[PDB]
């Protein structure tokens, strides 16, 4: 009836995609930034990274000398692929510091005061 | 209430009327008229900004487009059998079955409700628009991105 | 019997319901051109759009105007294409058609 | 009370229109060292009101091979959508009252295109597009101004609005390139130099012509008052006279663009400067 | 120039003299100097019961 | 926390560079696009997720990606993927709606664009009507959803409009009454289109069909209707677009029988064989694999059709579907006298293939004979696979 | 001529603005009247419901 | 529009507020806050005026019957219509965003938005097609 | 999508979670089947709907009145 008073700066802590899951592992940061998804990454994260530029960059090359234009084809694959595949790894890496994921190796190293 | 409800009832008089006139220019001034009346209906349910919407983007756009094609695109034919030919009567039956007599209504087996005003936020829409709902959002972009490149892939050469 | 907030939304659910119908049939009914064709489908498009905004009033739901925002988005898109179409298809065929742009007659 | 608030609104506005026609003549003769009118009344006062009724004993031609109700139904439109615009200006209390103001001048465009189709002359045909097309182009740069200038309006409970009343009463530093782009585009939508190349109304005679003119001279008031209150720090005489001072002052100096000329400028350079500070102020506003 | 001045001066007083009266006028019509602040839900549920509160002391007044 | 949609951040970042890719590389005047069909296709395959369908659909896509050439078509086909794609994952109307609008956008679109000589009126023309038509029935879509809206207050599909919703569905199908726009896309457009168009689409709605929709009604008048006018029309029309136009209509109807009685696995089978044999019809240089086609097509026995129209009627048989059972083996009957048609004109007949001459030699010769390779299949398809 | 279509577009929105609100009130009529008829039948089955049911 | 029902009248019983609501005058600080209302009465009284201004000159100016009296005396349009058209429908959609007070992922949600905007448009001015030659 | 327009939520938001509960809870191994344990939260979410059922009372009282009136028209 009389309805509530408007909180006009406040706006909803809200994503748009919903996970619909408890974690089952142990959470060490519920909202980790990108600095913290990059520091906590795997080496097997990296590893396809570069594994995708490297890929990104010799398909590049072969179509891009079809009409010789060889070396910014390379360049761009390279860096189109591998930022997809970065983005993968953060979100990996993330995944597992909010606990949807297995974080034993990230809870040994993330806790320098909470180690034990 | 006798003005706001001759003002609901208007906009279907101006639907039937774009259609049933036989002058292009016509049909279009009925449209504008609809656009505006119907406007002016959704702000009695307390929008608005979504009927400036309605204005702005029907009206002022795209209406413009509809009178430069017709006037860049139609010598005058009424006579030249647009009034020798006439319309046709099982079209016209259709429309009377299903929309004044209305065997088919969208209210199913209900038949009276009651009509309540709203009160627009922006702020909720804001909210919305670009938290809940952000992914149409995107893909609302990506459909005019759609008619921008298909448009001037189109354009006549 | 009924109150005047019944008359109202009686009349504004009436009224859609045979702006719908005349949308949807009148212009080809009448046998008119593809330009008087693409009007008529905006004005199936706008008794649409009074449904969903009448029903977000009815329910204080935020559905119905998410709704209108993407049908206008939509039909003005889907407009614009077409009208383009027709002006190509006019310059294409007008040397032996005339009445081009009417596939009713 | 609501008819009499809109009836005393009406009267300042079109005795306004008669003193900037006139003002608009005599300070471009004194631009170019010359009087202006000065014969007709003491002091010229008379000139606009024996311009009015020399038009009113005028013959209307009405030509018997256009429409007639568009060739009539033209200035009427443009006249009324004038008039209701000054009212949106002042007898309104709305919360998107610029949005309003942006919806109304939208619906301008239509004078121009009935004029054009309705008289029978080949290139009132050729240049009623060519004038629509500068007041489309330059409608857009208009509607980004307006989401740089709402992203900084709220009133007092914490709403953001396009409300008059809840605007700020300083003028707006920080917007100063938006408020020269926005003086601009107000000279480009009133066809005014340097964009008056297309006119439209060669085949009015009298009050038609005389409705057309009305229409144009309250528009610019329109734009001159929305300019004031936008980024002078309110609505005020003063603000008005000399907005238009400034106006006339541009017109007495400069030559005027082609037609794709202005076109370009339009499209390439007035509406990604309005999105980059848009941009730029959604980034301060934060 | 000197001939331009009158003109000027006029559009000045003209919109002075029109605003002073359609001020009056409307501070006549709403009796306060705020009728045209932007106003939200809560603020139109106010007035709105200022109103009808308004009306029922009326109503009751003439009863006694 | 948004780390859940790196997907869609991926999705979107990919869209902004590759249009900025393709600007760069046409300022150099470059009359080939290699290499912006190399990233269109790794696009697609970054994009999507790990389901059978999914892939199904993006492995497709990347195969037809290979017959257009400009940049615009390519970036058509793009976002009408991402419709292909999200609309398999849509729970309510409002994301089925705007799927099906952006897909049938950039089809009238691509029409209109690469239509080429004589016949470029005539696709503007069948783009028109196609546009035209659909229009009305987004219009239907919409009014219904407004009604369904209204009436639960919530964004359920349940209900009497539901009816009509379905309707939509049977349109974007082509399912007989219903099934002239198709019929005219199929005379006057180009191949590359007609071979999008019939594999795709119908793989998007029916996994949509497959996962998000119950219906309290039956489908049973259009299922007659499609094998019937289909079959007979097939017989009756001599040109050949026309013969594979009404040729689809029955096998849509076949598709339909499987829906209405349950048993998915059936359905997706038989779809699966009719879009592998769809990749061979369009890409044909030599005419002697029309032959193949059409005793595929007919559902004679060792090759893959057969198999794939023969679990249809087993499940039809299983759940006792008699009288429309009886129709769908009439319409069989008839259809393998067009499909010998078909033999007749292009295998009892002089081979002749032309050879290339501005290079690209015989293009598309690894794709057709790969496709060919559906004699090979039913040695899998017999076992308990596609459940 | 142009008196006589205002004169026909004056006459035809009169006409619709006092002849449509007839047909509306005659339709709700026919859905108050129906309404009351379930209503009755419905009261008589649960009379019959308590009389058989205990 | 009057209210009709109790609920509507704050529960105010009586024949007096019936009257008093029918009667009533307009007030932006009553009952018809942010109302529109003056809108319709400006465009009623605009177009009395204009009609009067269009009929006068049919009544007291002369008039002479002439036969030459009454005689006359590219896709680049398409371009900006349909260029109009959508960025208007885009700057509709930026208006909810300006309006609310808008946290950091609304920020980027709107960037994207954005740049996918102007990916087009740099798209359409690297092509020359806001080189308005033709 | 079950957001309020002015307020946090619907008008009728509550009913529909109650219903969606009972709808949770139940153990049927189909819809349909758990539907038919349900109908008396679908019936209360119907009647915050579109009350449909205070209308019909309503309008027997109504109907009651216009008969104490023109059958009954009494004079001191
Ligand atoms: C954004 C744009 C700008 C607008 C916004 C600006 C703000 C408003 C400013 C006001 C405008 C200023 C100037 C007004 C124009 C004056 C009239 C004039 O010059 O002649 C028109 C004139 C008539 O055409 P014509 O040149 O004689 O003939 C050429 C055609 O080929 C001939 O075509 P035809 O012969 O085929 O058509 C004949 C038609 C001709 O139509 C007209 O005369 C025009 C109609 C609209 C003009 C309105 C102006 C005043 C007319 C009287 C209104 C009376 C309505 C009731 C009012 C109460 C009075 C008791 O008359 C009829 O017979 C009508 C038949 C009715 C429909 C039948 C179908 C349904 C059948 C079912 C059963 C029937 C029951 O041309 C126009 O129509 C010009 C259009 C521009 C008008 C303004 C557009 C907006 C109107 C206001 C907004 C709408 C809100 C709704 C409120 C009420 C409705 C209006
Ligand atoms: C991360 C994702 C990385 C990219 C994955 C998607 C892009 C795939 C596009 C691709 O393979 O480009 C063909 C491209 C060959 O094109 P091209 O030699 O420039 O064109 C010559 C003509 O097309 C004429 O030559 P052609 O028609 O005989 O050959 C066309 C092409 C492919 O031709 C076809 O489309 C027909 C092949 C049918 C097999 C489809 C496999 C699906 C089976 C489903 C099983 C589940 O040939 C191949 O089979 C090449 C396969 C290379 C590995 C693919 C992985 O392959 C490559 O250069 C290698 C791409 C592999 C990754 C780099
Ligand atoms: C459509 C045809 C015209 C319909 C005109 C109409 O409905 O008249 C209105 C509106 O028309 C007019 O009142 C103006 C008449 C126009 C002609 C005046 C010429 C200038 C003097 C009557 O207004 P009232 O009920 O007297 O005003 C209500 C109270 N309040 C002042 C607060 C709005
Ligand atoms: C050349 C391309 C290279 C790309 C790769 C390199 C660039 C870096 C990638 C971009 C940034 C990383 C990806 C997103 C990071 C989100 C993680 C996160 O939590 O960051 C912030 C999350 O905020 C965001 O920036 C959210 C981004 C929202 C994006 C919305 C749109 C998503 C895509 C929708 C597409 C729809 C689908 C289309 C098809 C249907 C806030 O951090 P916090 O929670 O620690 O800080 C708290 C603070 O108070 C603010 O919250
Ligand atoms: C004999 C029967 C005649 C039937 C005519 C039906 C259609 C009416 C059209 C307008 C008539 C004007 C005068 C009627 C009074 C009026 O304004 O009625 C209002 C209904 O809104 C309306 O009637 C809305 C229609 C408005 C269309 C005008 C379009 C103007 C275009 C200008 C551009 C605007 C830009 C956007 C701001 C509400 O009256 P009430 O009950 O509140 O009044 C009294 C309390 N004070
Ligand atoms: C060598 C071919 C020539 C080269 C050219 C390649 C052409 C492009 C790629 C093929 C395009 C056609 C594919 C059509 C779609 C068929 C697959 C749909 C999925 C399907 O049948 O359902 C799944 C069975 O998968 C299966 O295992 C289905 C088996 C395969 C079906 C196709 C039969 C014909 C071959 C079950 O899904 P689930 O139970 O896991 O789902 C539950 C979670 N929602
Ligand atoms: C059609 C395809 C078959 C072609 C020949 C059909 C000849 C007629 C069937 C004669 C069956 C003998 C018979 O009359 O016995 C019936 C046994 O019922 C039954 O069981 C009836 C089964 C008969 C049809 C079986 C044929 C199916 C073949 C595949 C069809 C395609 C799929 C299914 C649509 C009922 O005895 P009565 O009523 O005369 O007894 C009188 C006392 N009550
Ligand atoms: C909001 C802010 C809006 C800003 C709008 C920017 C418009 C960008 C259009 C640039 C088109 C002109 C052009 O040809 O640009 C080329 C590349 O520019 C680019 O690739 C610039 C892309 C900028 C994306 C933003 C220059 O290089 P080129 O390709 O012509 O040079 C080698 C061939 N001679
Ligand atoms: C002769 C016919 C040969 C066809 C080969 C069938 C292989 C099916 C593999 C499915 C699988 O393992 O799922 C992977 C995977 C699901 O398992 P996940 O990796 O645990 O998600 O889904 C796919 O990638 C499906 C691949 C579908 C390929 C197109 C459909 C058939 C053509
Ligand atoms: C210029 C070209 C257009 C730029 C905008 C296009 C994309 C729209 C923005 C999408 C933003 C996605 C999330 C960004 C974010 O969280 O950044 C905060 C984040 C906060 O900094 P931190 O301290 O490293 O977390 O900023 C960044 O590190 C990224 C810098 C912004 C780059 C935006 C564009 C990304 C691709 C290039
Ligand atoms: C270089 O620029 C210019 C032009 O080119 C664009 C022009 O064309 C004109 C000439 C055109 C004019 C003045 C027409 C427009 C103005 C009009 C009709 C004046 C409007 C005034 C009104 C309505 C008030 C007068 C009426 C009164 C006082 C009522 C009288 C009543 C009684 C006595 C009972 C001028 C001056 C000009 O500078």
């Amino acid at each position: 009836t009389w309805p509530e008073p408007p909180n006009y700066y406040e706006a909803p802590k809200h994503g748009f995609k919903v996970t619909l899951e408890n974690p089952t592992f142990p959470i060490i940061n519920p909202d980790p930034n990108i600095t913290d998804a990059v520091t906590n990454m795997r080496s097997e994260n990296w590893g396809v990274v570069a594994g995708l530029a490297g890929l990104g960059y010799v398909a590049g090359y072969y179509f891009g000398a079809k009409v010789h234009w060889a070396k910014p084809t390379a360049l761009f694959t390279s860096i189109f692929l591998g930022k997809s595949g970065l983005l993968w790894g953060m979100s990996d890496s993330a995944h597992r510091l909010m606990g949807f994921k297995e974080n034993s190796k990230e809870v040994a190293a993330n806790l320098p005061h909470v180690m034990q | 209430m006798f003005f706001e409800n001759s003002a609901i009832l208007l906009c279907a008089l101006l639907s039937i009327a774009v259609g049933y006139t036989k002058s292009p220019f016509m049909s279009l001034m009925y449209s504008v008229m609809l656009f505006i009346n119907s406007s002016f209906v959704l702000m009695m349910l307390g929008f608005e900004f979504l009927a400036l919407v309605n204005l702005l983007v029907y009206v002022g756009a795209l209406a413009v487009l509809f009178l430069f094609v017709i006037m860049l695109l139609e010598i005058p034919a009424t006579e030249l059998r647009a009034y020798s030919r006439g319309w046709s009567t099982l079209g016209i039956f259709v429309f009377i079955i299903n929309g004044v007599f209305q065997i088919t209504p969208s209210m199913g087996p209900r038949g009276i409700i009651t009509g309540l005003p709203g009160a627009e936020s922006i702020t909720n829409l804001g909210h919305a628009l670009y938290l809940y709902f952000a992914d149409l959002l995107i893909l609302n972009s990506l459909v005019l991105t759609v008619a921008l490149f298909g448009r001037f892939a189109i354009a006549p050469v | 019997y009924y109150t005047e907030g019944e008359i109202f939304g009686t009349t504004f659910m009436y009224t859609t319901n045979m702006m719908f119908w005349a949308g949807i049939v009148g212009a080809v009914a009448f046998r008119r051109n593809l330009i008087i064709l693409l009007l008529s489908a905006e004005t199936v498009m706008l008794a649409c759009n009074m449904n969903f905004l009448f029903t977000a009033a009815y329910l204080n739901d935020i559905t119905g105007a998410i709704m209108s925002i993407t049908i206008t988005t939509i039909a003005a898109c889907e407009t614009a294409i077409g009208l383009a179409l027709c002006v190509a298809y006019f310059h294409m065929r007008s040397a032996t058609d005339v009445e081009a742009l009417n596939m009713l007659k | 009370m609501i008819v009499a608030s809109i009836l005393i609104l009406i009267v300042p506005v079109l005795l306004s229109v008669a003193m900037f026609t006139l003002a608009e003549r005599t300070v471009m003769a004194s631009m170019q060292r010359r009087f202006g009118p000065q014969v007709s009344g003491i002091s010229g006062l008379l000139q606009p009101f024996w311009d009015g009724l020399k038009l009113g004993v005028k013959e209307p031609v009405l030509p018997d091979s256009s429409s007639a109700g568009a060739f009539a139904a033209s200035p009427m439109i443009s006249f009324v959508l004038s008039q209701v615009a000054w009212v949106g200006i002042c007898i309104s209390d709305a919360s998107f009252q610029g949005l309003v103001i942006m919806a109304i001048s939208s619906l301008a465009v239509y004078g121009v295109m009935l004029a054009g189709w309705a008289s029978n002359s080949k290139y009132a045909f050729l240049g009623c597009l060519r004038s629509v097309a500068l007041m489309v182009s330059y409608e857009l740069s208009l509607g980004a101004a307006l989401l740089s200038i709402g992203l900084f309006v709220t009133d007092g409970t914490g709403m953001k609005c396009l409300n008059f009343a809840e605007m700020p009463t300083t003028p707006q530093y920080a917007m100063l390139p938006l408020c020269l782009i926005f003086l601009v585009c107000i000279l480009a939508e009133t066809k005014r130099d340097p964009f008056d190349l297309p006119g439209y109304n060669v085949e009015y005679s009298s009050l038609g012509f005389a409705l057309f003119f009305i229409a144009e001279y309250a528009n610019m008031a329109v734009m001159s008052a929305i300019a004031s209150i936008y980024f002078l720090g309110g609505f005020s005489a003063l603000k008005i006279t000399a907005l238009f001072f400034a106006f006339v002052w541009t017109r007495g100096t400069l030559p005027r663009y082609r037609y794709d000329q202005f076109m370009r400028l339009g499209w390439k350079a007035f509406l990604p400067l309005t999105l980059a500070f848009f941009a730029l102020h959604a980034s301060v506003a934060i | 120039g000197w001939n331009a001045l009158p003109s000027l001066v006029i559009i000045t007083g003209i919109w002075t003299a029109g605003l002073f009266a359609l001020d009056k006028v409307q501070m006549f019509r709403e009796n306060k100097p705020a009728w045209a602040n932007n106003k939200d839900g809560w603020q139109k549920a106010l007035y709105r019961r200022d109103w009808y509160l308004q009306r029922e002391e009326e109503t009751l007044a003439m009863a006694k | 926390a948004a780390a859940a949609a790196m997907i869609e951040l991926d999705l979107c970042f990919g869209l902004l560079l590759l249009i900025l890719f393709g600007l760069l590389s046409l300022r150099n005047g470059h009359v080939s696009l290699a290499h912006i069909r190399f990233i269109c296709q790794c696009w697609l395959v970054m994009i999507t997720p790990l389901e059978v369908q999914d892939f199904a659909l993006c492995i497709l896509t990347v195969v037809l990606l290979q017959s257009f050439h400009s940049f615009e078509a390519l970036l058509f086909l793009l976002l009408a993927y991402i419709g292909q794609l999200y609309m398999m994952h849509s729970c309510n109307l409002v994301s089925f709606y705007v799927c099906l609008e952006a897909q049938t956008l950039c089809v009238v679109v691509l029409c209109g664009l690469l239509a080429r000589g004589a016949s470029t009126s005539f696709s503007v023309e069948a783009a028109l009507k196609f546009l035209l038509l659909s229009a009305m029935v987004s219009g239907m879509a919409l009014f219904w959803f407004s009604a369904m809206y209204q009436r639960t207050g919530s964004l359920d599909m349940v209900g009497q409009e539901t009816f009509w919703i379905l309707l939509v569905m049977l349109f974007k199908l082509g399912v007989a009454p219903m099934h002239m726009w198709s019929v005219d896309l199929y005379g006057s457009i180009p191949k590359s289109l007609l071979l999008y168009l019939s594999t795709a689409p119908k793989l998007s709605l029916f996994t949509f069909w497959a996962s998000s929709w119950h219906h309290d009604f039956s489908v049973g008048v259009f299922i007659l209707f499609s094998m019937f006018i289909g079959s007979i029309g097939a017989y009756g029309q001599p040109a050949l677009r026309s013969l594979f136009a009404y040729s689809t209509i029955n096998e849509i109807g076949l598709l339909l029988l499987a829906v209405e009685t349950a048993g998915f696995h059936t359905l997706y089978q038989h779809l699966g064989i009719y879009i592998i044999t769809q990749l061979l019809l369009w890409n044909l240089t030599d005419k002697r694999l029309f032959a193949l086609c059409a005793v595929s097509l007919a559902g004679l026995p060792p090759f893959a059709g057969f198999f794939g129209k023969a679990w249809i009627f087993w499940h039809a048989m299983s759940v006792q579907a008699f009288s429309l059972l009886a129709a769908a083996l009439f319409c069989t009957l008839l259809s393998l006298v067009y499909y010998l048609r078909v033999i007749r004109l292009f295998w009892t007949a002089p081979v002749h293939t032309a050879a290339s001459f501005t290079g690209a030699p015989n293009q598309t010769t690894l794709t057709s004979a790969c496709a060919v390779a559906l004699a090979f299949a039913p040695v899998m398809l017999v076992k308990p696979f596609v459940i | 001529g142009l008196i006589r279509n205002i004169a026909t577009f004056a006459t035809a929105v009169v006409g619709w603005s006092v002849g449509i609100p007839f047909v509306v009130q005659a339709r709700m009529n026919g859905y108050v009247e129906r309404n009351l008829a379930t209503y009755d039948a419905a009261q008589r089955q649960k009379a019959e419901e308590a009389a058989i049911g205990g | 529009y009057n209210a009709w029902s109790p609920a509507q009248r704050y529960f105010v019983e009586g024949d007096h507020v019936v009257t008093a609501e029918a009667s009533r005058t307009f007030q932006f600080t009553g009952l018809d806050s942010g109302s529109f209302y003056p809108y319709v009465i400006a465009t009623v009284i605009a177009t009395a005026i204009s009609t009067v201004f269009i009929v006068a000159p049919l009544v007291i100016a002369p008039s002479r019957v002439d036969l030459d009296k009454s005689s006359a005396y590219s896709v680049s349009f398409y371009l900006v219509s349909i260029m109009y058209l959508l960025f208007d429908i885009e700057i509709a959609y930026l208006f909810p965003y300006a309006m609310t007070h808008a946290s950091l992922p609304m920020y980027w949600t709107m960037n994207l938005f954005l740049a996918i905007l102007v990916a087009g448009f740099a798209y359409e001015w690297g092509m020359g097609a806001l080189e308005w030659r033709e | 999508a079950g957001m309020g327009l002015s307020t946090g939520t619907a008008r009728c938001y509550d009913w529909y979670m109650d219903y969606l509960k009972c709808m949770d809870e139940r153990k049927e191994p189909m819809i349909a089947l758990r539907r038919e344990h349900c109908l008396e939260w679908l019936e209360d979410y119907n009647e915050c709907l579109h009350r449909e059922k205070e209308r019909t009372r309503r309008q027997v009282i109504e109907r009651e009145r216009r008969a104490q009136l023109a059958g009954g028209s009494k004079p001191a």
